[PDB]
């Protein structure tokens, strides 16, 4: 099945920080996790333009 | 090779069952609906009706009408959940449509001046693939694995 | 995705500034079309805000 | 190998003695008894056609 | 109803008629006309924001949309959109199909 493809996020870098400007066309899951012993994952449904630091 | 698959519904007949929402009220319908299975992704449902499809003859519905089994072509049969659907194929008691989501399913055909219908309160649902929740499938994008109803009657 | 992703100096300037995050994608096997992905219109999102 | 039944007759399931186009009710009553069967698909496909 | 199942409309001073099964209306999804008597039609409809009654006499389509809310009212303490195939019977109040 053909699935859509969200716009490219606009990644801004800082000292030990990543910002993300996210303009979705239709609602889209952003799933983050750290690569350590505590992953601290974040399953979020973003439907609007939103900045995630 | 399709006829050895098909020949088992020669053993059977259509029948008249009870539909609670006919064209006027509650009646006994030639096209009563047993189940609507929509567990695949891109909007393909699988009706099971009180009629038969394909009897060989190409795109036709076969239905019982007070004893005397009749038939009509399959482009004369329309159905809709909320928007109008699109019939793909039929084989025996089963039909493969392509419906959008909605909280009921209505099948109807039209005779010379008599309109027949059946509406049942069965939730028809749409299922995206992957982590973007589209309502209509797109025009382009990355290819992904899915699980849809097969078109053939194998 | 915000106000002023399209910037024309006057209404009939014939020189516009476009920063719309347009990215081209690969077409489907056996299809002649141009697929693309871009951030949606910021004038519409500004009208929504 | 699996032998089906119509009467006290262990006939080969791929070659039944009757077909639906010549016997309407006798083939249905033939398939009535061999429902619980690993070899029902063969008797099915050989039972409608000849 | 003026003849069994027909509708009788004015057309620039002169009066015409068509059979009622060529009149269609819909709120959000299609409706089903039950009967009619005089100026009053009886229908069966899902909920919507408006109603568009339409027919087509020649190759000229007549319509009228008015922004009147149609609402679907369930009976009982359990809120449905299409009535079930089975259950129990409670006292409800619907428009009477006759004309008395």
């Amino acid at each position: 099945c053909t699935v859509p493809l969200a716009p490219e996020p606009m990644i801004t870098f800082g000292f030990r920080s990543v910002s993300l400007k996210l303009h979705p066309k239709n609602p889209t899951y952003l799933i983050t996790r750290q690569l350590a012993d505590e992953p601290h994952y974040t399953h979020e449904l973003i439907s609007e333009p939103a900045v995630r630091n | 090779s399709t006829e050895e698959l098909f020949n088992e519904y020669k053993l059977t007949r259509p029948y008249m069952a009870r539909c609670i929402r006919c064209a006027v009220g509650s009646c006994h319908s030639p096209i009563a609906i047993e189940a609507v299975k929509s567990d695949g992704h891109d909007g393909y449902v699988r009706l099971q009706t009180s009629s038969q499809y394909g009897l060989l003859k190409g795109r036709t519905m076969r239905y019982d009408m007070h004893g005397t089994i009749k038939e009509i072509p399959l482009h004369q049969v329309s159905l809709y959940t909320s928007r109008p659907c699109h019939i793909v194929d039929g084989h025996g008691y089963f039909l493969l449509a392509r419906c959008p989501a909605g909280d009921s399913i209505t099948m109807e055909f039209k005779k010379d001046s008599v309109r027949h219908s059946c509406s049942v309160p069965y939730e028809v649902k749409f299922n995206p693939v992957g982590r973007e929740l589209y309502t209509h499938p797109p025009e382009h994008g990355v290819e992904q694995a899915c699980q849809v109803y097969a078109h053939d009657a194998q | 995705g915000a106000f002023g992703d399209i910037q024309s100096r006057t209404v009939s300037s014939s020189d516009l500034y476009a920063n719309t995050n347009l990215v081209l994608q690969r077409p489907k096997a056996g299809a002649i079309h141009v697929p693309y992905t871009q951030a949606p219109s910021g004038f519409e999102q500004w009208k929504k805000d | 190998t699996t032998m089906c039944l119509l009467a006290n007759v262990t006939f080969p399931c791929a070659q039944p003695p009757i077909c639906y186009d010549r016997k309407p009710a006798e083939t249905l009553a033939m398939l009535s008894v061999n429902v619980d069967n690993p070899g029902y698909d063969e008797l099915l496909e050989a039972a409608v056609k000849c």
